[PDB]
RNA sequence: AACUGGCGAUGCGGGAUGAACCGAACGUAGAGUUAAGGUGCCGGAAUACACGCUCAUCAGACACCACAAAAGGUGUUAGUU
RNA sequence: UUUGCUCCACACAAUAUAGAUGGAUACGAAUAAGGCGUCCUUGUGGCGUCGCUGAACCAUAGCAGGCUAGCAACGGUGCACUUGGCGGAAAGGCCUUGGGUGCUUGCUGGCGAAUUGCAAUGUCAUUUUGCGUGGGGAUAAAUCAUUUGUAUACGACUUAGA
């Protein structure tokens, strides 16, 4: 009643570049603090939602947001990737953003 | 929990500082660094100004200034360090540039705040004893960037000061301690000392 | 007449020690040292924490200062014999800092009403520090 | 190779007290007081009783006692200063030009006249090293009496004030003056 | 380059009718696999005898295990190498349990204090040593001494994020 | 290949620019210094060139040429008002300047 | 001059850079997987872990690939007789 | 040079976010350390104490927080006045008097909710401008064109002019 947040946050890292080239659909994504990889079979599918705020209003809101999932790890940490409806403009970098907790197995 | 992260900058490393601190801004990170003159290097004071006068004579040749630029600041002889360790020179990387500070001393507006270190950048940590370094403010006036003692004389006022204010601190939380040291054998403090405490 | 010296001096080392598991399958069991390898490795043995006649990387274990006597070279009946003589695990139990490990255990072991609960005794508890401190 | 416990061990006598600040000692004697910055060796400082105390270095290394050993050498130094203090006599050399030796005052400075150098019209002044303290050595040509409580109070003003005279211009391994040394000793002597 | 065990490549190099069973000669490898065990065992063959890899043929093999693993002890280390420049023998002395150790820190010595590398070396013999007397290094000496303990200067940790609130101390 | 010679060359190079440079009235590097423990003194005095001329006088350093004789001077003579104090302003003595 | 293999005539992944070098050759695509090649920063990916050497008033940081000797040195380290 | 310009209260529009959404929560010194109690001559003295985690602490119910009663107590809170002191490095902030006000989910009442219908954020920061109300203040300075020469290819410098 006084935090109001329900979610888990995130921060866009970049699209993948293999070494070089960027991957400009597939992602670079920040997980809010695990480096332990073994949690992640729950949260695998688990949304995610992007809130920005253009003054341009849509059938509905001027709060307009891009989604995505979690997916499967990478790395020696066990860092994840998303899912998108639209790709971000490449510009995203270090943007927070919203990871949830359904589908829920419980 | 910072968004702009208050550092002090005792006695630390310098590339291995700044080669993940040049991966800290890259996330949107804010920090402000303060005492910027309290830095070492595994490695003597002797040959490094003498390394600074071999960088020293490189500049363009049909305008003997327009080459590369010398300066005697620390934290931008730091950036030195800095500027190859990060991709300094896009939306992207200069936006990740913008996002930070660095004070040599620290200004009565930051007096008020704590103040940080990181034990992997820690000079006597990554160290194999028996190594020489050197004083950061000292080589930087030796070679005359003078205004050293001006801001010595102010963090001599102000570690007095906030020493005064520990003397209230200090001496004041000691009596809070007893205040609920006296709290002893509360049946709450039995449960949540039994649910955790 | 002095020569009083401070400091450089803190927890020794013995064949015998008792120590803390630091890392590994025990990861905080204890083990009498049996024998001295070399100044990496040590032969330890705790059959109180049942964990073998072994070595281990002395920087891969920490110590406890707790030391206790020892016949070096013996095997493990003579090792938990002297463990006998040296029931002794009550006194890191005595260290509070293990204790903060049940603490921040037992703080690991709340429910979310319980959790609940832990609030109000907050509200109550300091109420009671707000009338244990209203006016005093 | 890693020898396994090093150490030096130093018998105190009664006439002295010192304090080790956790590295850095407080040291009294009866003639007076030292100290040391003693953080740059990295020992354990170990008082038995006012009778001895050792340094402490869990498992030294080879050249750490190339000068681990010397460290007691010069802890001994101290300990004779302290208590006793050095008191050189050196020397001055000329053959045909009588050099007069002063030791003129600037202000407490006191320098020293050397005139007569060969002929020099140039005069040399030697200011002193204070703390060592000078007195001329009377009835002897070509001495003077310091007396310090360093070795290098006394002869490191005995290794400058010996390159006063670094001279020059002739075939001097011929030509042979300057000052030189002549004695080392004590300030309480006997002692 | 990785653990080794306690082999025995038995051989008894090709039967003929005029001498059936040559008889049975064996070597104790301390290899990884029976396989390069045997190769190397041929490869010490060789160097025996007129012989080659089909000329002859192996009785057995038997990892040799321990019945009584936990007595720690000492041990004794003969070595045929070759360097860069000069191709030797050494002797030295390694306090271990199992000789596979010893192997291990032989190679980390000499691969790293020497630079040898392992093949053009052959280890000639590891008389392990019993008694005090039965050293002649001043490493080996050092343990041979006498209950040492002490307290550890200098102790570090590791923070939990990058950071401390605070400048820490280096006691134990 | 180098020249011909080796040779002293033009110029000094603490002075640049030659543009047309800063101002009509000069600027100031350096200054006589304060001493506190001295009542209240000045730095300097500004002037107008007048004029100059050719004025006899005496010599006699010992040892020179002209010891006990005169020469005559071409001097330099400046205009001098006097100047009216009207302003005084503090300057925070900043870890910059 | 006698053998194999590429460019020529042929692109892609490693060598900052590279006709003939390391992998691997070519339909449009997509889901899983790797070579070559690597995982301080750029830099993707471990300032991962283990044992040692070294401290360089001229370390060092490599197939391709882009370099010193004779002679030395109570420098160090360890052994051998 | 619209009673213009420019300050205080508005409301309404416009108005963008390199990236809000419990809390950035202040000595110094030392590292082969001291810290903090504790006591005493106050010393480089006496006892503790402490690591090895901030996993710290604060803060935590209600229409993102609802109305509405009664209990112990006599808080604690904001608000906006009022009192005092301090801050230059960038002080521009810090601390202090008094008044009131709200609450208290610390103890017992009454409520109150739906239908967004099975997911669809289902929308709570300043960003600036305009305007209009109704509270203020202020009553310019430059150029060109003339003129100086020390100033100059020209630009450009420097004088004068009721």
């Amino acid at each position: 009643a006084e935090s109001h947040r329900l979610y888990v946050k995130g921060k866009h890292l970049s699209y993948q570049r293999s070494k070089r080239v960027n991957n400009p659909n597939v992602s670079l994504i920040k997980i809010e603090g695990v480096a332990t990889p073994q949690d992640a079979q729950f949260y695998l599918g688990k949304r995610i939602a992007y809130v920005y705020r253009a003054s341009k209003e849509v059938r509905g809101s001027k709060i307009r947001v891009m989604w995505g999932k979690v997916t499967r790890t990478h790395g020696n940490s066990g860092v994840v990737r998303a899912t998108f409806r639209n790709n971000l403009p490449a510009k995203t970098f270090g943007a927070s953003v919203r990871i949830f907790l359904y589908p829920s197995n419980i | 929990v910072e968004p702009v992260v208050v550092i002090d900058g005792k006695g630390h490393l310098v590339g291995r500082l700044a080669s993940v601190v040049a991966k800290q801004l890259l996330n949107g990170q804010k920090i402000v660094v303060v005492r910027a003159e309290e830095l070492n290097i595994s490695g003597e004071f002797f040959r490094n100004k003498l390394k600074y006068h071999d960088f020293l004579r490189k500049a363009t040749a049909f305008n003997k200034t327009r080459g590369p630029f010398h300066f005697r600041a620390p934290s931008r002889i730091f950036y030195k360090a800095l500027r190859g360790m990060v991709s300094h020179k896009t939306a992207r990387g200069k936006a990740a540039l913008e996002r930070l500070k660095v004070f040599e001393g620290i200004p009565p507006p930051y007096d008020k705040k704590k103040r940080v270190v990181v034990p992997q950048a820690l000079r006597v940590l990554r160290l194999k004893p028996g190594r020489k370094y050197t004083t950061l403010g000292k080589l930087s006036t030796s070679v005359g960037w003078k205004y050293e003692d001006v801001v010595a004389k102010l963090e001599a006022k102000r570690k007095v000061s906030s020493a005064e204010y520990y003397a209230k601190k200090r001496a004041f939380t000691k009596k809070v301690a007893s205040a609920n040291a006296t709290a002893a054998e509360s049946d709450v403090a039995k449960q949540l000392a039994a649910l955790g405490y | 007449t002095d020569s009083i010296v401070k400091a450089s001096n803190w927890r020794l080392v013995e064949v015998g020690r008792v120590v803390l598991i630091k890392k590994g399958q025990s990861a905080g069991k204890l083990a009498a040292i049996v024998e001295i390898i070399d100044q990496k490795k040590v032969l330890i043995d705790g059959p109180k924490a049942g964990v073998p006649r072994q070595a281990i990387n002395l920087g891969q274990v920490v110590l406890t200062p707790l030391t206790f006597a020892l016949p070096r070279g013996a095997r493990t009946a003579t090792v938990s014999k002297k463990w006998a003589a040296a029931a002794v695990c009550e006194k890191w139990a005595a260290s509070s800092w293990a204790k903060k490990i049940a603490q921040r255990e037992r703080r690991a072991a709340l429910t979310d009403f319980e959790r609940f609960q832990v609030m109000v005794l907050r509200k109550q508890k300091r109420y009671t520090v707000k009338k244990a401190l209203a006016k005093a | 190779m890693k020898y396994i416990q090093t150490e030096q061990q130093i018998e105190v006598p009664e006439g002295v007290t010192v304090s080790i600040k956790s590295r850095i000692v407080k040291v009294v004697g009866p003639r007076g007081t030292l100290t040391k910055n003693l953080k740059h060796i990295d020992v354990t400082f170990t008082k038995v009783n006012n009778q001895l105390i050792k340094v402490a270095v869990h498992n030294g290394g080879r050249k750490h006692v190339a000068a681990l050993r010397t460290v007691k050498s010069l802890v001994d130094n101290m300990i004779t200063g302290v208590t006793k203090g050095y008191k050189y006599k050196m020397r001055y050399v000329y053959a045909h030009f009588p050099i007069n030796v002063n030791i003129v005052e600037k202000d407490g400075a006191k320098f020293i006249e050397v005139r007569n150098f060969l002929g020099d019209k140039k005069i040399r002044n030697v200011p002193v090293r204070d703390g060592v303290t000078i007195e001329f050595s009377t009835n002897v040509k070509d001495e003077i009496v310091l007396s310090g409580n360093s070795v290098e109070d006394v002869s490191q003003n005995a290794a400058d004030l010996q390159q006063i005279c670094r001279v020059r211009n002739k075939d001097i391994r011929k030509f042979l003056d300057g000052i030189y040394v002549s004695h080392k000793g004590f300030i309480t002597e006997d002692l | 380059m990785a653990h080794f065990k306690e082999y025995q490549v038995i051989g008894r190099r090709l039967p003929t009718e005029s001498v059936p069973e040559p008889k049975l000669f064996r070597m104790r490898i301390f290899a990884s696999n029976e396989v390069i065990a045997k190769s190397r065992y041929w490869y010490f063959l060789q160097k025996l005898h007129k012989v080659k890899k089909a000329s002859g043929e192996i009785v057995s093999i038997n990892q040799i295990n321990e019945a009584h693993p936990t007595k720690v002890k000492n041990f004794g280390v003969w070595v045929r190498y070759d360097s860069r420049s000069g191709t030797h023998n050494m002797y030295k002395e390694i306090r271990d349990v199992s000789r596979v150790a010893a192997v291990e820190t032989l190679y980390q010595d000499m691969a790293a204090r020497h630079r040898a590398r392992f093949r053009s070396i052959h280890i000639l013999k590891v008389a392990e040593i019993e008694k005090t007397a039965d050293v002649k290094r001043q490493y080996v000496k050092q343990f041979l001494t006498k209950d040492l303990k002490f307290p550890l200067p200098h102790r570090v940790q590791k923070s939990t994020k990058t950071f401390s609130y605070k400048r820490p101390s280096t006691f134990y | 290949s180098h020249r011909k010679y080796e040779a002293p060359r033009h110029g000094h190079l603490g002075f640049l620019p030659r543009k047309r440079a800063a101002s009509i009235r000069a600027r100031v590097k350096a200054f006589p210094k304060d001493d506190r423990s001295k009542p209240v003194a000045l730095t300097s005095f500004l002037g107008y060139k007048a004029g100059m001329t050719t004025i006899v006088r005496d010599l006699d350093r010992p040892g020179s040429k002209f010891h006990k004789r005169e020469v005559v001077e071409a001097v330099t003579v400046v205009d001098t008002p006097p100047v009216v104090v009207v302003g005084v302003v503090g300057y925070v003595e900043t870890p910059r300047g």
